[PDB]
RNA sequence: CCGGGGACGUGUCCGUUGAUCAAGGACGAAGGCCGGAGGAUCAAAGAUGAUUAGAUACCGUCGUAGUUCCGGCAGUAAACGAUGCCGACGGGGCGAGGCCAGGGGGCUGUGUCCGGGAGAAAUUGGAGUGUUUGGGCUCUGGGGAUAGUACGGUCGCAAGACAGA
């Protein structure tokens, strides 16, 4: 069936708050939601923690652009300084055609069409 | 109030345009008002092409293609479904896909 | 007590700012408690209509109470909002806030000669809402208001105390029959005369020039 | 930009009646024939045939706007 | 007196190919072209005229008291980091992906500052911001292409966003001014290291 | 009452226009420093949304 | 069309449009000594005709505090104590505004009228 | 073949000869009328076969006038852009017109899209430049119905038309 809104924003924030202490098995993972929040009703619990477990999931894989955990910017911002290759030292005698140089003519340099 | 802004018909700078006779109902449709669908397929339909082929005294024969002119008057052009169903900004597409 | 968010009202309770002086430099008005804590003596609020709007649903015609109001000063400053809810009494002080967020400042002006206070609007203006045209004119002083019901309403809000109108149009609509005469004393109040042909240098507006002076407040909060 | 001032770029492409001082695209001109040693004039945007009397041979054959000049033909323009 | 482009900054833009202007222009930006391109009927735009409007844009930003009041905004993912790797430098407030409309003149969300700038990367992408910034007597400086529409735009910097390095070449070097502007930093940059921050490399 | 004029166009600045914007810009030195002292411009709304403020703000500031 | 209204609604076109110059293709007589009328209460800054052997051109320069020009068409013929109920009608208030007319002493204002002793035909207006 | 036409181009001519219109004149789809010729298709009328509660209709078949041509009458249409003509001014974009120029050009038509302004709104480059109301000229409207009816008139072979309570 179908969550509705007072689950999955519950089960969002669950996984935004407390990330690291949650695994993919679905058991252990509502183990922790006894001991971490207070869910009344038995059921209900299952209807989060299934949740929670449907997201960990794909939040292993990354895949939502919504929630934003510590670990995984710090992981990013390896993946971001990239080993830089910047074409600028790797352009020498930049091939600019015909009517773009002429626009520079009056302060210029590494001409070639 | 004014429905469309060419008044259903693609007459500009005219003052008259033949009528024409449609298709499906034999109305008396201007040539400028009329829907027309210009199809051209197969002579032979898809499902017999592979029975053409056994059948052919040529090699390598070309089914030739079938040309019509489908005209149609407003009235039968939504009940033909030549003309779709659209919004009232939808009205305003002219593009075919 | 009101916690002024908008960064004009915050202005406004340190008194950093007149009334006079928000019209100068054309910052929004936002929120409502602004203006009724720089006009907390006057400010007279004058139901003008109460009307009953339908919209025919699947059961029954859904009945809403559309109010529409006008705020204003003794003179100088008067403003028009207008809203619709279920029960009047709950449209009215929502239309008063929006009238109250819409105070516009009137100019007055002189019918002949500049003896005396200013009395009367200072040039020939036309409001035009939807259909209605009204027309306010410059009359000389002991006239009175010459208007119908409604605008005389508003003039008298406005503070004007002398003018001959002109209405053209669907006047019963009484919505915009309000709308237009507001926009007459607006458009008549910011005609370019020759008085005003002399430039001044501009200034650095208030919200900008404070610019500095309103982040420590909400670093008070 | 001003325009009491237009500039020189502006009033080649505007129409010539709504240049600021109306101004000719026309002109006359000297056909200078090959085998011929007179040079015959004639108008830029001419509607006459135009031959060199001697050696008889077709200067400029009129056209919609400025005369086409059929064959060997040096022009010069003749402003002052 | 008139500043003059860098050496190395003029080395950036041919390689950004934000002169690689438009196949389009408008008459709004025909003073922006020096000329077109006959062979690929692509408008170049003028660098000069690139680069005064960008030291008007930064004379435009330091005004204000405070760089976190503005509020500068960019829909695409390519200047993602471009206004991240900004903010982070000038001190300002950033806004990326869909701008919530109503942002600027609704008061029941506060998750920002009331603006008194903004500056958008394109008026294409993000056409609900500069439309919202006018509600609220904001101004608005804008990156604007050949192609692209300048209504409620009060600077408009001529310069391409349809490349992924473009605008983060051209937050780059309005950052680059800035801090030029308050002499926090001169040209003396080296932009080895610097732009590719700004880059959208993914 | 007093009432804003446009600088470029000459105008008053409309009553209660929300498209009207205040335009700041600070004096730059000769090296190309901040100064002081600041260009304060007022701006018509109607120039705005025309799109006709920036062209003409190119040639004002160029002065 | 008529010259002068024809001048007069050109030039509001270009007043609206905040432009500063505007072109207008023809000059007579009348809008002549109309334009320099203008010119002399500041209503427009620079007014330059030019002679081009045809109609005529003028490039009226727009001081920005023209609120709008007019002309009156039928040119009516108006007494000394009419021009005072007459600019009530034009003028938008007593204490600004030029209503002009064709009188005998010249192309005047309606404040010179009633110091000229004149009356004369009513041309247009500016304010 | 004879005739016409507009746009463009031009140091060609004339020099205000113009704009708009009561009266008046000419043209004016279809259907209709008159005389003559012709008659394939289609088809009012008419005739049938069905359908239907009925069906004088829709559907099928047939069929006359007519549709066709020539000479004339008639003079009407949702004869529509439901938008009079002339003239000044007024934003960009895209198109597949014509002429010119050769410098994303100019004239002149023509659509379209987005804005401005207008508007009760639909919408709209005029339906904009209008209470900040005046370019010229002609026509029309004045709550609905009676009624585009009657009377009188003019026109027409007639049908009727014009005009019009
Ligand atoms: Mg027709
Ligand atoms: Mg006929
Ligand atoms: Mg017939
Ligand atoms: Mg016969
Ligand atoms: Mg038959
Ligand atoms: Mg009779
Ligand atoms: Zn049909
Ligand atoms: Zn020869």
């Amino acid at each position: 069936r179908v969550r509705n809104s007072n689950v999955k924003r519950a089960a969002k924030n669950i996984v935004e708050k407390y990330f690291p202490k949650l695994d993919c098995d679905f058991h252990h993972n509502k183990r922790v939601l006894e001991s971490v929040t207070e869910i009344q009703t038995k059921r209900f619990k299952n209807q989060i923690a299934g949740y929670v477990t449907h997201l960990y999931t794909r939040v292993e894989k990354g895949k939502v652009k919504k929630i934003f955990i510590k670990k995984h910017e710090e992981e990013r911002e390896r993946r971001e300084n990239m080993i830089p290759s910047s074409s600028i030292m790797d352009t020498e005698k930049i091939e600019v055609d015909d009517i773009t140089m002429q626009m520079i003519k009056d302060y210029c340099y590494r001409g070639n069409y | 109030p004014v429905k469309r802004k060419n008044h259903g018909r693609a007459k500009k700078n005219r003052g008259h345009v033949k009528l024409i006779r449609c298709d499906n109902c034999a109305s008396a449709v201007p040539k400028d008002k009329a829907i027309k669908r210009f199809q051209i397929k197969s002579l032979i339909e898809a499902a017999a092409h592979d029975d053409v082929r056994t059948a052919t005294i040529y090699e390598e024969y070309e089914v030739p293609k079938f040309f019509h002119k489908n005209q149609y008057c407003v009235s039968c052009a939504v009940h033909l479904k030549a003309v779709r169903c659209r919004s009232a900004e939808g009205r305003k597409d002219r593009s075919n896909p | 007590e009101w916690v002024p968010t908008t960064d004009l009202g915050i202005l406004v309770k340190m008194g950093k700012i007149n009334m006079e002086d928000i019209f100068q430099y054309s910052l929004k008005i936002k929120e409502s408690g602004i203006v009724d804590h720089l006009l907390k003596g006057q400010l007279k609020e004058e139901v003008i209509k109460i009307k009953s709007v339908q919209k025919q649903t699947r059961a029954g015609q859904r009945t809403r109470m559309k109010v529409v109001v006008v705020v204003g000063n003794g003179a100088g400053y008067v403003g028009i909002g207008t809203k619709t809810s279920k029960e009047a009494a709950t449209a009215i002080k929502g239309a008063i806030e929006r009238a109250k967020c819409a105070i516009r400042p009137v100019r007055l002006g002189f019918w002949g000669n500049n003896y005396g206070k200013e009395h009367t609007v200072p040039c020939k203006a036309t409001g035009k809402s939807g259909s209605v045209i009204m027309r306010v004119i410059p009359a000389p002083k002991g006239s009175g208001i010459r208007a119908g019901s409604v605008p005389k309403k508003i003039f008298q809000l406005a503070g004007v105390k002398d003018v001959f109108t002109l209405s053209k149009g669907q006047t019963s609509t009484t919505e915009n029959f309000a709308k237009a005469t507001v926009s007459a004393l607006d458009k008549s109040s910011c005609f370019f005369v020759p008085e005003f042909w002399r430039e001044k240098e501009p200034e650095l507006n208030p919200l900008s020039r404070y610019s500095r002076l309103i982040k420590e407040y909400r670093e008070k909060i | 930009k001003d325009l009491a001032f237009p500039t020189a770029e502006e009033l080649r492409t505007t129409c010539k009646r709504k240049r600021l001082i109306p101004q000719n695209n026309s002109y006359f001109l000297y056909l200078r024939c090959k085998s011929c040693d007179i040079i015959i004039l004639a108008y830029s945007h001419s509607q006459t045939r135009r031959t060199c009397p001697g050696c008889n041979m077709v200067m400029l054959m009129p056209k919609g706007g400025k005369a086409r000049i059929e064959g060997d033909v040096k022009i010069k323009k003749i402003k002052r | 007196k008139e500043i003059e482009i860098p050496e190395d900054f003029v080395k950036a833009i041919i390689l950004s190919n934000a002169h690689l202007g438009s196949t389009t222009a408008t008459t709004n930006f025909k003073q922006y072209i020096y000329g077109r391109r006959k062979n690929d009927l692509i408008h170049v735009i003028d660098i000069n005229e690139m680069w005064k409007k960008l030291i008007i844009a930064a004379r435009l930003f330091v005004s204000i008291e405070d760089p976190s009041s503005i509020i500068v905004a960019s829909n695409k993912k390519f200047g993602k980091r471009a206004v991240l790797r900004f903010c982070s430098e000038t001190g300002a407030t950033p806004l990326i992906g869909r701008f919530i409309p109503g942002g600027f003149t609704n008061q029941v969300i506060n998750d920002v500052k009331e603006s008194r700038l903004v500056v958008v990367s394109d008026t294409y992408a993000d056409k609900q911001t500069v439309m919202e910034a006018s509600y609220v007597n904001t101004p608005c400086i804008a990156f604007c292409n050949s192609d692209n529409s300048l209504s409620r735009v009060d600077v408009v910097i001529p310069m391409n966003n349809r490349s992924p390095l473009s605008i983060g070449c051209g937050f780059y070097l309005f950052a680059k001014v800035i801090k030029y502007i308050k002499g926090e930093e001169s040209f003396d940059v080296d932009v080895r290291s610097e732009i590719e921050l700004y880059f959208y490399r993914d | 009452f007093e009432q804003r004029i446009c600088t470029f166009t000459g105008r008053p600045i409309p009553h209660t226009d929300n498209a009207s914007v205040q335009l700041t810009f600070v004096e730059l030195d000769s090296d190309g420093r901040a100064t002081d002292k600041v260009l304060i411009y007022n701006v018509c709304g109607k120039i705005r949304k025309d799109g006709t403020i920036d062209e003409i703000l190119t040639n004002t500031l160029a002065q | 069309m008529n010259r002068l209204a024809a001048t007069c609604k050109a030039i509001n076109n270009a007043n609206r449009s905040g432009k500063r110059q505007v072109l207008i293709r023809f000059v007579t007589k009348t809008t002549r000594k109309f334009l320099e009328k203008m010119q002399v209460c500041g209503y427009i800054s620079t007014l330059t005709y030019i002679d081009d052997h045809r109609q005529g051109k003028v490039i009226i320069g727009l001081n920005g505090r023209l609120n709008k020009c007019g002309a009156i068409c039928p040119n009516y013929c108006l007494t000394l104590k009419d021009v005072e109920k007459f600019k009530d009608k034009i003028l938008p208030a007593r204490q600004f505004g030029h209503l002009i007319l064709n009188t005998s002493k010249g192309m005047i204002d309606h404040n010179e009228c009633v110091t000229m002793k004149s009356g004369g035909e009513v041309l247009g207006f500016f304010y």
